[PDB]
């Protein structure tokens, strides 16, 4: 090692090769008649998919003694189940199914929107823009697509308040109305909060992962070659934390409406 | 903000839930509580 | 003025979050510090917390949502 | 200019988040630390956080409702 | 410029909400940390707390005329 | 300007608002934090808590002076 | 003021951002300060300290979007 | 520009407030904390919260007869 | 109006390093405090410590990016 | 695009080598530790067992 | 343009303040508290607060200098 | 020639030279009255003087009390009736033949001249009282004494040259917000409405009067010391 | 404008040395209090003190190269 | 405009004393209040303290030089 | 000046309703200060 | 600008105001200084 820190294989083509920008907030593949499917909807079906045989690979075969996939899968489960327990007890089981699923699924679309080739193949001037159409990117983050997150934030937001309805009573008066006291100013802060919490999830996934996608995409264009290292794991950490805080925050917005 | 795309992306969602329930987290959950079950 | 609308979105969404993100900061930060001082009182002072953490997010998007009705 | 009301709308809304928010930081700040200190007295000091949080929130009251008056 | 005036007046209400909403965040702040050492003087602190709140809030009333006059 | 008037009276008022808000919440928080720690000084320690904020005061006197010789 | 859309997506990114990181610094140093006080809780206090650090994140990422929308429309 | 003075003297007086005036409020609040610490120290710790508060004020002052300058 | 690059430029780079600034310096003063208060436990601290320098000097090259694409 | 990929590819077998030899490691260790002490138990109770 | 130069006399008297301001104050609050803890390291400690007075006045003096510099 | 401002410092000295005459006419133990007052106040500033330096806490005692009487008049006076209400002429009482109407009573603190001469006073006390035991030593820099200390030395130079500039000013940025403070309350509202600032007016006169001599025996400490 | 080279110079220089002007004092002011309360842990949390340091100069000299690239 | 390059001398001197003259404050009230809890690390706790303020110091003059460069 | 004269009014009634209530501890400190004298 | 012949005015009236009362309480003092 010593101090063989050189960087001259980083002096290659620092912002001539690779496209200036090319970035986007919203792509559709269609392909089909009627309904026009997305490349981030693509991505989601290989992520779900992929997660599918996943499950199935750790399932095949389950033994009592963990190992590998199986070992892997089940420390990860259990150190899940023992984190929303530490928040709340008495519910974990009922909404353990969404919160995993949110989490298991938001993880796998962050890292695979880092992998290589999702802004550079697609069906300066690369390939298609070389011919008369429109070089559309392929292999889309589902997180970077509204309609993907958005759908999340609401299942979370029925799914909430569907069980803040089914304990405690329909009452709902420290948010609904109070009689005297400051409560009454209280339940109308507290009704607008929670209808901002859904839009605030949404959009707090939808851009901490377009925003990394997009630096990754800029960070390739100028100085292409072995800085983008620290920022990719950053960006695999950002996702990591992004996917299990959304899961956290859903589990602990269940509970303080079951308070 | 495509109203089909958004009910598509729900509707996708939702399947992986149901089929993650149905295949992965109850066969985990009772292997892990047979542990405890054991233990 | 050629694009003022442009400034008052940045504004907007600018000026909307560097108070609320000190606020958030110091509410979780004196949680963790009375959660460390007294372990025990955990179950409902974390209600506290997130009521106060709802309510400056609401403040937040408040300026956000406001930015959005110019960006349309 | 020509949008110097959403400018207007923009700089009123941040600059209410921007006080307000580190206000209601610093109140669950302080009513965190004396529950971690004292839970006995949750009963009285959850309400005085209460009286002390809507009064600060009034402030951010006051910016939306003229933000919504320019929009209007 | 002729939203000048629209400027002005939600600059006013903005900034004038700033330094308020701080100053009542940290008195109650302060006033619940000292409930939680000392509930036996409640009510002496509360009316303290009370005379903070109120010229912070006398500030803030301050500013919203001068925005009122200005818009109107 | 027509209404250059209107914002330097603003931007005054609200500045003058800004700091002197955050120093008495101060003054106010360390006041009430020392009589909890000791009620026997309160006349003592409440004594130099009115002559701060009334220094406190000043600036924001002086701001809404200068604004309304403007404003006028 | 062709170019009023640089400023604009410049302030987007530059304002909202100064918050968030304030509150990801104080975030840390109570979490630290708590755990050096109390070593054993780190593992279930680090996760609260996490949501705070990214909900300030969140909103320089709000702060960050609306300036890449700025900037391309 | 036209009455570009106005708004340069509220420019001046306004940010001549906003740091003197949390200084004096940080002073007063520490001075008011060691008094409660200390009752007897009470004669050297006033001389110079005094010189201090003159310091800090100092700066505003400044603010204050610039903002003179220019108006007049 | 040309120009208004080199400002907007300046802008980003000093609105998004001002934050990350006070950020890493509560992070480093907080670290070493509580490495002070118990050296034992380091690692389990320094670990945590570089976790929030590196999310906040990430958010300082996420201004730094943003304001090169405008000065390239 | 014949001038992103490259450079995509190329950082992503680095940060592959990286994680592998920074983190492969003590993932390793923790799953191994995991399944030591289930081995352990499970062998503790088909002794009681039997 | 005609009044530029009384907006830049403006700006450096103001934001030549708001920091030495905070400084001197927080200088003075760390001086007063380590007195309440000590009074016999006075002398060794009132040198170094006047010496941080002296380099944060004298920052503030700087600017107020300039200004004036500007205004002739 | 003389301005509005000049009568009323002419008439707060012949107010303290009264009260002074008041007070000595009938000097005896135990005081009761204006003797009384005076004692006590007199008492608790040299009390506060000693606090600060019991060296030369009598040094300029008397210099030290004038200004403070001279101060606290100033404010006194300003609050008053009468002042800035009657027009000397060189709607309002004075709208026939215009002139501005002139107050009769303008605060002496009011001016830059009045309030230039306390601090030029208390500039040539400190230096000499500074340089009186001191020499070189007063103004010493520390050329290099602790690496480089000249800087230090310098900037702190500046620091003492410009507190009595700073304090003047801000006697007489006081003064005259107080006065713009009330006349902007009365234009504000007829009556009532002033009674918040009015009594604060009184009380920041008084605090600013105390802290006044308060700073002068404290830079004189740190000149001596 | 023949002249926004100058102000975006300024604003490279100052803003962005403004969170580098106050992390680095909250750097040192925690070192040094960790050094009060243990001396024989010097050079462990001097090391970090200067690993701060060098985090936030990194974003300052950022601050001034953007600045002389405006400038040139 | 013609006075601009007087606006950016005005924003380089005042914007560069803000975060220098509040990390000058933190850094001497932390070390005034060590040297109060403990005399003895007198020493290290000045030569830190002035390492610290030298730092802050050189990042005045970045701005400082900058303006006399206009300015001269 | 109508103006002038209701300032004033206001001016003095709120001087001596601030200055009784002051007096009145004053005059119990000056009595006591007598009273300590001998 | 302030006019010189106004401030040299009301220093000398301060000068003698302060000398009068130098001379006033010179007998005063010694008197507190006595009871005490």
């Amino acid at each position: 090692v010593g101090a063989l820190i050189i960087s001259i294989a980083s002096r290659f083509f620092l912002y001539t090769g690779p496209p200036h920008v090319e970035v986007a907030a919203e792509v559709i593949f269609d392909g089909i008649p009627g309904f026009p499917i997305t490349n981030s909807f693509v991505v989601a079906i290989i992520i779900d998919i992929f997660v599918i045989a996943l499950a199935v690979a750790a399932t095949r075969n389950l033994q009592m003694v963990p190992r590998g996939l199986q070992n892997v899968m089940e420390f990860i489960l259990e150190s899940l189940y023992n984190l929303f327990r530490n928040i709340n007890a008495k519910y974990v089981a009922t909404a353990f199914p969404l919160v995993a699923t949110i989490f298991l699924f938001v993880l796998f679309g962050n890292w695979f929107g880092l992998l290589p080739g999702v802004g550079s193949i697609g069906v300066i001037h690369d390939t298609c823009a070389a011919q008369g159409k429109k070089l559309v990117p392929l292999f889309r983050a589902p997180a970077a697509d509204l309609n993907f997150t958005f759908a999340i934030a609401v299942i979370s937001f029925v799914f909430i308040e569907y069980w803040g309805f089914r304990a405690l009573g329909p009452g709902y008066l420290k948010k609904f109305f109070n009689t005297n006291g400051i409560m009454s100013f209280v339940g109308i802060i507290e009704f607008i909060s929670e209808l901002v919490k859904p839009f605030a999830l949404a959009f707090r996934l939808f851009g901490n992962i377009f925003a990394g996608e997009v630096l990754l995409v800029v960070m390739a264009f100028l100085v292409p070659l072995l800085l983008p290292l620290p920022f990719y794991g950053f960006e695999v950490f950002v996702g990591f934390i992004q996917a299990l805080i959304f899961a956290l925050l859903t589990y602990a917005f269940l509970n303080i409406a079951v308070t | 903000i495509n109203p089909t795309l958004f009910i598509a992306q729900l509707i996708n969602f939702l399947l992986l839930i149901f089929i993650l329930r149905a295949l992965l987290y109850r066969p985990v959950m009772n292997l892990l509580n047979e542990r405890t079950r054991r233990i | 003025m050629e694009g003022l609308n442009l400034v008052a979105t940045a504004l907007a969404v600018g000026l909307g979050a560097i108070g609320p993100g000190v606020g958030i900061g110091i509410i979780v930060s004196g949680a963790v510090q009375a959660i460390g001082r007294n372990p025990e009182i955990e179950n409902r002072v974390v209600t506290y917390m997130f009521i106060g953490i709802a309510f400056t997010e609401a403040l937040a998007i408040f300026g956000l949502v406001i930015a959005f009705l110019i960006g349309f």
